[PDB]
This record gives structure tokens, C-alpha cells and sequence, in this order.
């Protein structure tokens, strides 16, 4: 069974390099074109090039000349891939892949779990978390609506429940935003009128990354 | 140089309908070799279609690959909900930008709500004014954010959410951050969302 | 009609009297050429050949690590976890035209057209009993003591637009390279630097006639092991390797002096017959030359979307040498007779 087994997310600031594995099991490793590409949050899939492993003769995209260096290890079948003078478009998930036919080395069957790589001035920051409840003036409906802010975290990701995961209804969790170098979302819960604030709603944010683990009531404020 | 045009950006169809999926090369690439791949949110894509036909193994019979040479053309004859993805085409070393499946479902309006900074954020530096844009279809929507009844647009970072998988709606986030400096000048804060159910938007305000 | 496997055998004039490696194993291993060789024009057929698809390079490819293997006295052996150490003599080293043959019930068919691109259909057919005589040289980058094309230069790809499939350039006039060891390590290669400009003119009109109105660019490798980013080859015994980069840096567009290359004698090389290194001892003393004749290039295309120069450039690469024997193999199938 080919199976294609990758290193760990890495973070790293802009300028630094990166290097990435990417390991061979159930083939004749030598036997077979192995392809690195990545994809960018929202873009298309990206290849930057190619390495045949038995004289390790390589192929680089024309925008990565100068930037990529790619290598094996043919002793522990495994291959891997330096980028240098990272800056902060070369965040994204990359994959080593390979196909499996030999006439036509680009049908890919075979790919490894990927590896996320963040590219950051930042270090390793942990969310400020906000509570959004209605505004005093807020009108009220028969539902109501509340929210919690998660930002200027790094890394990716967290999680996030309502009473601690027992209600398993209403929750809407949002999409990441870069706006400093650093991530921020949010997410919303819905919950009858009638119920809040008589009895307790509270989102409870995990950031395993950062070993935070907040919880926070949602009651309606009186603006200070 | 192979360019491969994708056709629809996205497309809507609901369960149970044939998809027909577009490929246009700028030039003949042949039938031989083009490939079309499926990616799940958070997976690597995964190969569906070789040699403009065959499908590989555990591919359902619902895929159907064909294709002149310049343009090609996957069919899905009944689309199943766990077909709902993203698929690319490509030969050698170019791809597509890729299509999005995506489900029909009822024209719902969103439950609009807007909420104000709180007062942490304020004695931090820093004011966030977050509207949530809850439960709506289809994904095309606009907000638009107005300070004391000037039009802003600086300063909004919007994020969508995919589909949800129970109720197959979506929902979208809206946060205006500024200075404390420039947020405490101004009173009034509105968030007005426009869907295809309330012509004019939906405001929700605060001073 | 048809690709069937027989087991070929070779034939060769080697001399009992020469102490050339080459020469003992085809004595103890081929027989004597025929001294009247029969060729036999066919129907005009339109067969098709396929030298990426030709089952007498691994054969050929056999025979040369056999020889190889018995004749080559390298001082130690890396393979899978063992390593052999055996005495390593210096050798006389100078390869020697080697004929396959058919045996009994088959036939080699020979593609006889000029422009012939390596796949496809040939409609000038014959027949023949043995190849012609074929040096086994092995090279990375440049074909050395091959076969010339006999009109004009041809280009020849298992796919030109795949840019992962390697590039067989078979030149139609040999450009002459001269290399020697001085009368220890330093060494160095002359190639007139006019005749090889002239040459590269001529080639990139020829790959530019399937990337039609592009700017050609031949320039240095882009990495990987010694044996394909230098020019490497076998003179004497010694493995030189040398500098290529000053061949392959230039640009050339729809529009004497000696290149001399430094190289190096290494006594640590990577196999090319399988994966693993061998070292071999130290140079000889006295002078070293050894005169080849360039007649082809092997090279690979950058892949890759277009930035902005309508450029496409090609860096030599090669190594698996299976490739230098189809480039001169190209022209031959084996079949069963009717
Ligand atoms: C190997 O596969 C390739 C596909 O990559 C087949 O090549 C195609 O051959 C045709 C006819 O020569 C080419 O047509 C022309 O190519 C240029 C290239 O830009 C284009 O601008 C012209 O308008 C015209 O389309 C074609 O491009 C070429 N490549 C592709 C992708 O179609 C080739 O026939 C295959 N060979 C074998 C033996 O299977
Ligand atoms: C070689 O001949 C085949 C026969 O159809 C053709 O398809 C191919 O394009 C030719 N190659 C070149 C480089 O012209
Ligand atoms: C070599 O090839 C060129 C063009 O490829 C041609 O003009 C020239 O006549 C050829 N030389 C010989 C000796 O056939
Ligand atoms: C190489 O040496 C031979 C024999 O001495 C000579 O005839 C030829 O002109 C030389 N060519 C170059 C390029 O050095
Ligand atoms: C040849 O040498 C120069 C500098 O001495 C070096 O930059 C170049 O990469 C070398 N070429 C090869 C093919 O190794
Ligand atoms: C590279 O090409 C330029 C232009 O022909 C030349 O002046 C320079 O000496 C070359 N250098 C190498 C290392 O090939
Ligand atoms: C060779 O490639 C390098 C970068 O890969 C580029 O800077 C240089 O201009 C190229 N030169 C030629 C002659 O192709
Ligand atoms: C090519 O043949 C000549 C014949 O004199 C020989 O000296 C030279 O070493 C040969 N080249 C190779 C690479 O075998």
C-alpha cells in the first residue's frame, strides 16, 4: 500500500526557510515522479515542481527558481523540500503526491496528509475574547441572537461550544480573518428569548495551541 | 501554455440533478490525458477521472468523463450530498480554478443582528462592531456599514461560512474594528444587509 | 507484426590480443560479425516504432552492467546494507562496436527514414539479420562516439509537451571534444566555442519548431546529483566530470576560440546501474586524453505557467542511462517471422 506520510505544521516569520518531508511506504521508491504543490487559502492548487528520485534531477516552477531546493533521502525513502526567503504569501497547506502510472507520471492517486505552514512576524499569541450581547437598546424579538469575538490569535485553530457542548442547536462557527498577521473569527448562537438570561448561556473557546480555555456568561449589559 | 477555464465559478443545483462540470483549454490538449480531481473541505483532492474517461477505482457511476481534446466535460447523473465539493480539471502541471457544487435550498432571509463593541474592547484600545448575517440562501449577499450616517467602507473585514450541513443555509460575519481615538467621535453605527426578500436592507442601529 | 521478446545475442570483431575490457567480454560472450551483411527492403510499410517503448535497451542495458560488473574493478561497493571491498587494478578502457543479433524465427526491422521523430510510423522499412555497430559509451548531458543523423538534426520525445519526459537531441554533424589529464585530479575539455554557438543555432530552430516563435534559452542544470549537473564520462579508466555550465548559457531567438571546461577525476561516484557509490583508486600517472566525438544532448524543460518571457529553457539532465541506449536503438524492433 503506497502511502505518502508528511511532517507537522510549522510556524515560521518572513525571511526564515522551511523544510518539509514527505515519507514513501508500499513501492519502489525510485520508480515513480514525486510532485510538490501547495494550496494558498482561497487559490487555486500551485505546483512548484518536480523531483526524480534516483539522481534526484528536479524541475522548478519558473516563480520559485532561486527560492526552492529539493532533495531525497533514498536510504529512508524519504523526500524533501527547502524554501528560503519565505514572506507572507507563502502561507498555505503544502502536499507531495505522485501518480500511479508510470506512462503518465500526473494522475494523482497518492497524497500526503498535507502540512500546514504559516508565515509570520507573529509568534505563538493568544486570543482576546469578547462578548457579544445585545446593545441595552437592543430590541427584543422572540429569539435573540448572541456572539462571541475571537481575536489576534496565532496559530489556527480553536473551538468553540454553547453551554459546554448541551446545546447542539443554533451554532454557526466562522471562518478565520487575517488582519494583522494574526487570525480572528467569531460565532454566533441563537436561543429563545424566554430562556435567557432566566437560565445561563455561555460560549466556551478552546485554543489548544496557546492552552487557553475560556468560558464566558452571556448576560445583557447595562453600558458603565 | 495549457489555460483551463472552469465553468460554473460555483454551481447550484439541487439534490438529485445531473451536474454538468466545463473544461476549455486555450488551445487542442487532446483527449488522451486531461483529469478531473474532487477536494472536500479540509482533504487533499482526490482523483476522479483519467484519460478524459476512465474512471479509477471506487469511483461512483455518477461520474461520467467526456471532452472534444480542447473542452471536456464531467457529468455527475444524480447528485448525491456528499458530491458537494470542489472539483478541478487539469493536464501536466495545469489546473483549473476549480467548481463548487453547491445546494438549492429555500430562499430564507436572514436573521440579521448587530451588535455593539463592548466596553473591554473600548478600555483595550481597540472597538469591534460585529454584525452576524445568520441563515440565508442564496450565497450572494452585500452589507454595507454606515458611521453616523456617513458611508464607510475602510476598515470592514468580512467572512463567509460554508453550508450548513443540517439546515443547508449560510451565514456570513461582518467586523469593523477602529482606533478608540476615531470610534468615540462618531454616535450613530448601522449595519444593513440586502437579500433578495427585503428589497431595501435590513437595519439594525445603535448610538 | 509485432514487438515480441526473444533473447538477442551480440556480435563484435574483438581482438584476443588487446587487453580492452570491452574486447574480453564480447570474445567470451559474442561471436564474429557477418562478413557479408544481408539487408532486406520491405512492402513499404508504414510500421510503427516506438524507441520508448523498445525492449532491446534493457537488454543492451543487461549486457552493459554485466560488463560493467566483471570488468569494472571498483576498491569499494555500497549496495542495501553491504559494502565490498576486492582489489581495484587500473584497466584499459576503450569501448568497442557491439552488434545484437536475432536468433533463429526473428528479425530486427530497421527504420531507414530520414526525419524519422522517434515515434510513430516509418515508411522507409527493412530487414536485417544485426544492428549496426553501437558504442556502449556511457555520458551524462553529451552523446559521445554515437551515431549522427543523417540529413538534418532531429528531435526526438516520448512526449514533447510533458515536460517530466527527458529530451533526446541526435545532432547530424559531430562537434569534436577533446579532454585531457595533463601529466593529478585537474583536468580540462576544449570544444571549439564558434562551432558549438553555430550548432545550438540550428538545435533551438528545431525544438522551436513545436513551440513555435518562442525565445530558446540553454542554461546550466538545476541541481541533483554529480553525475547529471556535470558532464561525466569514462576516459581511460578515470571518471572525469566536468564543468558544463559554460555549454548551456545563452539565448537564441527567431534571429577557433576553445570553450575549455575544468574538470575533475573523482574516485567517489554514485552508481549509475543501481543506487549506491563506488570508489575507484586515484588517478594513473603520465598524460591522460581521450578525443570524442559530441553527437547528441538529453535535455529537460523547465515546466511551469508562463511569468512573463515567451522564454522556454532547457537544462541538460539524463543519468538514467537506458536513454543513451535509445538514442541509438530508436531505429530497431525485434519481430517474430510470419
Ligand atoms: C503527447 O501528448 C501531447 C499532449 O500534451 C500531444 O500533443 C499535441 O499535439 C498537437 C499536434 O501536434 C498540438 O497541437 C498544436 O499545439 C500548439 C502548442 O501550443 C498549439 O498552440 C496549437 O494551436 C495546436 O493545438 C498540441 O498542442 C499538443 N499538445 C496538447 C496538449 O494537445 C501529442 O500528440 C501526444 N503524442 C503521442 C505520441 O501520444
Ligand atoms: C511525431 O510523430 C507523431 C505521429 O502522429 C506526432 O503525433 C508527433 O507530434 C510527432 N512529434 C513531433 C515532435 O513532431
Ligand atoms: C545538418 O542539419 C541542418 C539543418 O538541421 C542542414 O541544413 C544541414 O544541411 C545538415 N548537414 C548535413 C551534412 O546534412
Ligand atoms: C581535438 O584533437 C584532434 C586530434 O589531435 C584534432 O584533430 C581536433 O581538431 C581537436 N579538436 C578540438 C576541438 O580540440
Ligand atoms: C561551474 O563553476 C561555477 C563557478 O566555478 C559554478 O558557479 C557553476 O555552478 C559550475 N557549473 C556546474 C554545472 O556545476
Ligand atoms: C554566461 O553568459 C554570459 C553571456 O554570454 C557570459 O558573458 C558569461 O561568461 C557566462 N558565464 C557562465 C558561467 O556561463
Ligand atoms: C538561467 O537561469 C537563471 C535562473 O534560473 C537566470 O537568472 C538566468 O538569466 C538564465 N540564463 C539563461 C542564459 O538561460
Ligand atoms: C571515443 O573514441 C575515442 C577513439 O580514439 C577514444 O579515445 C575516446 O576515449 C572515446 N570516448 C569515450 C567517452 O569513450
Amino acid at each position: 500500500q503506497v502511502q505518502l506520510v508528511q511532517s507537522g505544521a510549522e510556524m515560521k516569520k518572513p525571511g526564515a526557510s522551511v523544510r518539509v518531508s514527505c515519507e514513501a511506504s508500499g513501492y519502489t521508491f525510485t520508480d515513480y515522479v514525486l510532485h510538490w504543490m501547495r494550496q494558498a487559502p482561497g487559490q487555486g492548487i500551485e505546483w512548484l515542481g518536480w523531483i526524480k528520485p534516483r539522481y534526484g534531477a528536479v524541475n522548478y516552477a519558473h516563480k520559485f527558481q532561486g527560492r526552492v531546493s529539493m532533495t531525497r533521502d533514498t536510504s529512508i525513502d524519504t523526500a524533501y523540500l527547502e524554501l528560503i526567503n519565505l514572506r507572507s504569501d507563502d502561507t498555505a497547506i503544502y502536499y507531495c503526491a505522485r501518480s500511479f502510472d508510470s506512462d503518465y507520471e500526473w494522475w494523482f492517486t497518492y497524497w500526503g496528509q498535507g502540512t500546514l505552514v504559516s508565515v509570520s512576524s507573529a509568534s505563538t499569541t493568544p486570543p482576546s475574547v469578547y462578548p457579544l450581547a445585545p446593545g441595552s437598546a437592543a430590541q427584543t424579538n422572540s429569539m435573540v441572537t448572541l456572539g462571541c469575538l475571537v481575536k489576534g490569535y496565532f496559530p489556527e485553530p480553536v473551538t468553540v461550544t454553547w453551554n459546554s457542548g448541551s446545546l447542539s442547536s443554533g451554532v454557526h462557527t466562522f471562518p478565520a480573518v487575517l488582519q494583522s498577521d494574526l487570525y480572528t473569527l467569531s460565532s454566533s448562537v441563537t436561543v429563545p428569548s424566554s430562556t435567557w438570561p432566566s437560565e445561563t448561556v455561555t460560549c466556551n473557546v478552546a485554543h489548544p495551541a496557546s492552552s487557553t480555555k475560556v468560558d464566558k456568561k452571556i448576560v445583557p449589559r447595562d453600558c458603565d | 501554455e495549457i489555460v483551463l477555464t472552469q465553468s460554473p465559478g460555483t454551481l447550484s443545483l439541487s439534490p438529485g440533478e445531473r451536474a454538468t462540470l466545463s473544461c476549455r483549454a486555450s488551445y487542442f490538449i487532446s483527449r488522451d490525458y486531461l483529469a478531473w480531481y474532487q477536494q472536500r473541505p479540509g482533504q487533499a483532492p482526490k482523483l476522479l477521472i483519467y484519460g478524459t474517461t476512465t474512471r479509477a477505482s471506487g469511483i461512483p457511476d455518477r461520474f461520467s468523463g467526456s471532452g472534444s481534446g480542447t473542452d471536456f466535460t464531467l457529468t455527475i447523473s444524480r447528485l448525491e450530498p456528499e458530491d458537494f465539493a470542489v472539483y478541478y480539471c487539469q493536464q501536466y502541471e495545469f489546473f483549473g480554478l476549480g467548481t463548487k457544487v453547491e445546494i438549492k435550498r429555500t430562499d430564507a432571509a436572514p436573521t440579521v443582528s448587530i451588535f455593539p463593541p463592548s466596553s473591554e474592547q473600548l478600555t483595550s484600545g481597540g472597538a469591534s462592531v460585529v454584525c452576524f448575517l445568520n441563515n440565508f440562501y442564496p450565497k450572494d449577499i452585500n452589507v454595507k456599514w454606515k458611521i453616523d450616517g456617513s458611508e464607510r467602507q475602510n476598515g470592514v473585514l468580512n467572512s463567509w461560512t460554508d453550508q450548513d450541513s443540517k439546515d443547508s443555509t449560510y451565514s456570513m460575519s461582518s467586523t469593523l474594528t477602529l482606533t478608540k481615538d476615531e470610534y468615540e467621535r462618531h454616535n450613530s453605527y448601522t449595519c444593513e444587509a440586502t437579500h433578495k426578500t427585503s428589497t431595501s436592507p435590513i437595519v439594525k442601529s445603535f448610538n | 507484426w509485432k514487438e515480441a521478446t526473444a533473447t538477442l545475442f551480440c556480435a563484435s570483431d574483438a581482438k584476443a590480443y588487446e587487453t580492452e575490457v570491452h574486447n574480453v567480454w564480447a570474445t567470451h560472450a559474442c561471436v564474429p560479425t557477418d562478413p557479408n551483411p544481408q539487408e532486406v527492403v520491405l512492402e513499404n510499410v508504414t510500421e510503427n516504432f516506438n524507441m520508448w517503448k523498445n525492449n532491446m535497451v534493457e537488454q543492451m542495458h543487461e549486457d552493459i552492467i554485466s560488463l560493467w560488473d566483471q570488468s569494472l574493478k571498483p576498491c569499494v561497493k555500497l549496495t542495501g546494507g553491504s559494502v565490498i571491498t576486492q582489489a581495484c587494478p587500473k584497466i584499459s578502457f576503450e569501448p568497442i562496436p557491439i552488434h545484437y543479433c536475432a536468433p533463429a524465427g526473428f528479425a530486427i526491422l530497421k527504420c531507414n527514414d530520414k526525419k524519422f521523430n522517434g515515434t510513430g510510423p516509418c515508411t522507409n522499412v527493412s530487414t536485417v539479420q544485426c544492428t549496426h555497430g553501437i558504442r556502449p559509451v556511457v555520458s551524462t548531458q553529451l552523446l559521445l562516439n554515437g551515431s549522427l543523423a543523417e540529413e538534418e538534426i532531429v528531435i526526438r520525445s516520448e512526449n514533447i509537451t510533458d515536460n517530466a519526459k527527458i529530451i533526446i537531441v541526435q545532432l547530424n554533424e559531430t562537434v569534436e571534444i577533446n579532454c585531457t589529464r595533463p601529466n593529478i585530479r585537474q583536468a580540462h575539455c576544449n570544444i571549439s566555442k564558434a562551432k558549438w554557438e553555430n550548432t545550438l543555432k540550428q538545435i533551438a530552430r528545431k525544438l522551436r519548431e513545436h513551440f513555435k516563435n518562442e525565445t530558446i534559452a540553454f542554461n546550466q542544470s538545476s541541481g541533483g546529483d554529480p553525475e547529471i549537473v556535470m558532464h561525466s564520462f569514462n576516459c581511460g579508466g578515470e571518471f572525469f566530470y566536468c564543468n558544463s555550465t559554460q555549454l548551456f548559457n545563452s539565448t537564441w531567438t527567431w534571429n577557433n576560440i576553445n570553450i575549455t571546461l575544468p574538470c575533475r577525476i573523482k574516485q567517489i561516484i554514485n552508481m549509475w546501474q543501481e543506487v549506491g557509490k563506488a570508489m575507484y583508486a586515484p588517478p594513473i600517472k603520465g598524460q591522460i586524453r581521450c578525443s570524442s566525438n559530441i553527437t547528441g544532448l538529453l535535455l529537460t524543460r523547465d515546466g511551469g505557467s508562463s511569468t512573463n518571457g515567451t522564454t522556454e529553457t532547457f537544462r541538460p539532465g539524463g543519468g538514467d542511462m537506458r536513454d543513451n541506449w535509445r538514442s541509438e536503438l530508436y531505429k530497431y524492433k525485434v519481430v517474430k517471422i510470419e
